[PDB]
RNA sequence: UUUGCCUCAGGGUGCUGUAAACAUGAAAGUAAACUUUACGAUCUGUUGAGGCUUAUCCCUAGUGGUAAAGUGU
RNA sequence: CCUUCGAUGUCGGCUCUUCCUAUCAUUGGGACGCAGAAGUCUCAAAGUGUCGGAUUGUUCACCCGCUAAUAGGGAACGUGAGCUGGGUUUAGACCGUCGUGAGACAGGUUAGUUUUACCCUACUGAUGAAUUUUAUUAUAUAUAUACAUAUAGUAUUGUGACAGUAAUCCAACUUGGUACGAGAGGAUUAGUUGGUUCAGACAAUUGGUACAGCAAUUGGUUGACAAACCAGUGUUGCGAAGCUAAGUCUGUUGGAUAAUGGCUGAACGCCUCUUAAGCCAGAAACCAUGCUGAUUAAACAAUACUAUCU
RNA sequence: GUCAUCUAAUUAGUGACGCGCAUGAAUGGAUUAACGAGAUUCCCACUGUCCCUACUUGCUAUCUAGCGAAACCACAGCCA
RNA sequence: AUGAACUAGCCCUGAAAAUGGAUGGCGCUAAAGCGGA
RNA sequence: UCUGAUGGAGGAUCGAGUUGAUACUGACGUGCAAAUCGUUCAUUUCAAUCACGUUUAGGGGCGAAAGACUAAUCGAAAAG
């Protein structure tokens, strides 16, 4: 099955669970989660949140 | 004086009085009418509601703004466990209604059907269908005999084996699956052969069919007639409240109508409702009844993690197409359609690519457990 | 030529404001009434993405105010089901300004369009420049 | 109402987001001795940790328990 | 001026139901000054639906707009122990006119307490006994019996009288730029895909919700750390579960008819749908089917087991 | 009222016009900055006022032990 | 035995209203209706 | 004439308390209460607020004027 990859997160999303957010720009963006998207709405940047992939691989912990 | 604005009234008067319904269990009031032509087949199951997951489909509508893409379902799971056919009933036509004829058993009754006879099974000394499960062949087939001559409809007693379930409740659920086909001859024949083993659902029904689905809709209470008839909500400036009817009448009749509607019992209610796709008869046997031929995955259809509230499928099941009334653990009657249906919708073969099995608690990520423990890697 | 929209969750009731996003001169769309609305008591028309709305423009050239005039949405902040599975939504409403018939007042669409209103309206995805 | 059930535990599934403690560990800088010693929001490692998760989640012939037998016919 | 002055709460709107038909749309017809399209007249028909707003206390009105249509009415001018209180209609006050004046004003303006249900019934849901002068659409090994049969307790599966009842409308495209038409235009019907309003459910997903839970943090307080606690939920993120719509699913086909068009066919040598006898086709109407209830039938059946019992 | 303006739409508001049912000069006329729990129209912000309701907390209600009124009452209480 | 034109008995049209409904009810047509005896 | 300080005026401003009572036409309306409760609101250097004392008595008083108030009694109190 061909699943997508979150754009906060890395996780990857399965057909029928995630929700788009495209911005002005039109650029889109795919959210595995409500609190995925919450969080990349108020604008949180993923590597600065400790659990996030982003932030694994950023301090070389994967 | 006539209404300034028209406005339909507030819910349907054909589903009165909204009480609680008699029974637990969904009982059929009519089924489909009898063809002579076919062959003597069931007409009837009884599986229980184990939750609900998503699927993924190709469409095959030509003209239609969707056709050839992949769209995502809703369907709900019926865990099927074959039953015990234990029971013949006749029943002959009088000006007074249908009349039983007799009840013939089989040979052997399980415990779990001997429960039903109880509310105290545990101290009782079940004596039930004992001194009667000796009666001579002769006699059994005298009364056969009798109801080949004079009785006209012919139903089968089967009742569901909750053991093979989750389900704390131990007594069985009985009832009458309506023998619809060939001659009276050949019915009595058929449930003849069949009189003591096992009914599964493939049996009954086929893929892609289109049922109907008898249940008892998930009960709330007593709730005020704003929740219970979709009446407006009174301005917030109303004095004594404002979750309620405003007029509830005309001066004259010097009376309430019936078609007023008012706080009372909501849920709990009996319906049937019509033409519910099967989308796949998932066999117990098998290892990926939840596997697709674009998945090619080994899984089952119970999401990782359990059905929510109510267990593992590990029976025979079916994935319905869309949703079914009643709770969780709900049993639920299934029955074939009054007349079969030809439209498009009921006569297209559904091929899904994607059965959903992650987590229904909280938003899972993984539709396995040996995925999510490779994702995550060792942990402490 | 062909309206099997499906169906859209309705957003933008009577009397939004919505930005234009095209070069006809307006700048935001009032919303007047939604075509095809029937009747339902005290139900407030509201547009989706395909839908004709009746609007007037209260930012724009003067020509353009103080008028009853055809336009499209094209953008919907809240989020709608396409039959894929995820749900989906923009951050601004917007529509474009068109004639009766649907064809566009102006002659670009500035930001994105959605696929549904694309489909719909042939010329106006024609003008339009990304398709999402 | 004793292959049941309740209980707690273990496991699963999730939710949150990395616990306490320790470290000649870091830290904008500061002060006090003849290169070290003190103060320091905050950060890092052990630590996707810790906590919680049915009370209406799931699994377990896992622990302990499962009580007087009163009334009517 | 008949009833109410030892009081029947006096406008409108909101809410909610039901009814009428003198039918606005939808169904099926007839006529036309009817080519087509649109329309007008008219029949059977009340099953379904009759909207969003600006101004006004308003009914009415009048505009903007959607619509398929935005028909007209009743129910104590339906509906105030249902609300509201804008108006009207007490006492304050202002203006104009009238009055010598106190004051008047279908002249205007502003501010002005809206009480009670726990009773009976009705309605909505919820328990529930009792039911012999009672009931029976049978029961008996191709054969009798009402001059009969029937106890009762638990329990299951049923019967289903009777009552309720539900779906509705639209668009686009194809038929077709076709029939028709000199062109200009331009169908009906069937099909396909959708959608409105309504109804019944449901929560896989999305959203909402938080006095499960984690985390952060302000003020205070326990010597400090830790652990917390107080601030009527201290305040914030996230927030499973459960509810939930704004989200998802589902919403038949038969009979017999009305209008109308016909058949055979006299009366009345001909003719005539019958304005005789005898027939046919036929509508969103009707009755069933299907669905809901059935302590609505003080209803009943089959079965399982049993109570010193017979 | 008429004409402008305000709105998509204005029996509202404002600006004008004035043969003014029945305006008008300490019955004070006209105008006024500042002030107003005064009356009124519009705009931005804002929002459950509304589309269209849902979920949730406290206190009641509810069942129980205890305590325990009143109003109202010709007789009563199904309908066409 | 033809065609008319009148006449008047019963019947029909003209004849639409709001809770469900009333020759008093059931019902009645070789009347249990209408006019007599 | 201008600029910076100083100074600390005013029936000046915000605002607790006090003194009141705008709105919800909220609750209650068989109340906690024959006028209360909640939120909201007005008021705070002055025509300010409070206490006690004292004066004015019924066709009389007293009234920054509502026919207001004069012991739950006022377009003429209460008692006989």
């Amino acid at each position: 099955v061909k699943t997508e990859a979150c754009s906060f997160s890395e996780y990857r999303i399965y057909p029928g669970r995630g929700q788009k957010y495209i911005a002005r720009d039109g650029k889109v963006y795919f959210y595995l989660s409500s609190k995925f998207a919450s969080l990349a709405l108020q604008k949180k940047k993923a590597a600065k949140l400790r659990w996030t992939q982003t932030w694994r691989r950023n301090n070389k912990k994967t | 004086s006539h209404r300034k604005f028209e406005r339909p009234r507030h819910g349907s008067l054909g589903f009165l009085p909204r009480k609680r319904c008699k029974r637990l269990r969904g009982k059929i009031r009519s089924f489909p009418k009898d063809d002579k032509e076919k062959p003597p087949h069931f007409t009837a199951f009884m599986g229980y509601k184990a939750g609900m997951t998503h699927i993924v489909r190709e469409v095959d509508k030509p003209g239609s703004k969707l056709h050839k893409k992949e769209i995502v379902e809703a369907c709900t799971i019926i865990e099927c466990a074959p039953m015990v056919v234990v029971g013949i009933v006749g029943y002959r036509e009088t000006p007074k209604g249908l009349r039983i004829l007799s009840t013939v058993w089989a040979n052997h009754v399980s415990d779990e059907f001997r429960r039903r006879y109880y509310k105290n099974w545990y101290k009782s000394e079940k004596k039930a269908f004992t001194k009667s499960l000796n009666v001579p062949e002769a006699t059994k087939n005298c009364l056969l005999k009798r109801i080949e001559k004079y009785c006209t409809v012919l139903r089968a007693i089967c009742h569901t084996q909750p053991s093979k379930t989750p389900l704390r409740m131990k007594k069985a659920h009985i009832m009458e699956v309506q023998i619809n086909g060939g001659s009276m001859k050949e019915k009595l024949e058929f449930v003849k052969e069949m009189l003591e083993k096992n009914l599964p659902v493939s049996t009954v029904f086929n893929p892609n069919e289109m049922i109907d689905v008898i249940s008892v809709t998930k009960g709330h209470g007593t709730k005020g007639v704003v929740s219970r008839y979709g009446v407006k909500r009174l301005p917030r400036k109303t004095h004594r409240g404002l979750r309620k009817v405003a007029c509830i009448g005309a001066w004259h009749p010097a009376r309430v109508q019936f078609q007023i509607p008012r706080h009372g019992q909501k849920g709990y209610f009996h319906r049937t409702e019509r033409n519910k796709k099967i989308y796949r008869i998932g066999l117990k046997t098998d290892k990926n009844s939840a596997s697709t031929d674009a998945d090619i995955t080994e899984k089952k259809i119970t999401p990782m993690g359990g059905f929510p509230h109510y267990g593992v499928v590990n029976e025979d099941f079916l994935l319905l197409k869309g949703c079914v009334a009643g709770t969780k653990k709900r049993p639920i009657t299934l029955r074939k359609n009054i007349v079969p249906q030809v439209s498009r919708d009921a006569l297209a073969q559904v091929s899904l690519k994607f059965i959903d099995t992650s987590s229904k608690i909280g938003h899972g990520r993984f539709q396995t457990s040996e995925e999510k423990v490779k994702y995550y890697g060792p942990l402490k | 030529t062909l309206k099997n929209k499906m169906r859209i969750t309705l957003s933008l009731p009577v009397g939004a404001l919505i930005n234009c996003c095209d070069n006809s001169g307006g700048k935001n769309l009032y919303i007047i009434a939604v075509q095809g609305f029937g009747s339902c008591l005290n139900r407030l028309p509201a547009a989706s993405l395909g839908d004709m709305v009746l609007a007037t423009v209260k930012k724009g050239k003067p020509d353009l105010r103080k008028k009853v005039l055809n336009a499209i949405i094209c953008r919907q902040s809240k989020a709608w089901r396409r039959h894929e599975g995820y749900y989906i939504y923009f951050e601004d409403n917007a529509g474009v300004i068109v004639n009766p018939k649907g064809e566009m007042k102006g002659s670009a669409i500035t930001g994105p369009v959605a696929r549904e209103c694309a489909e719909l309206w042939p010329k106006l995805s024609s003008a339009a420049s990304a398709i999402v």
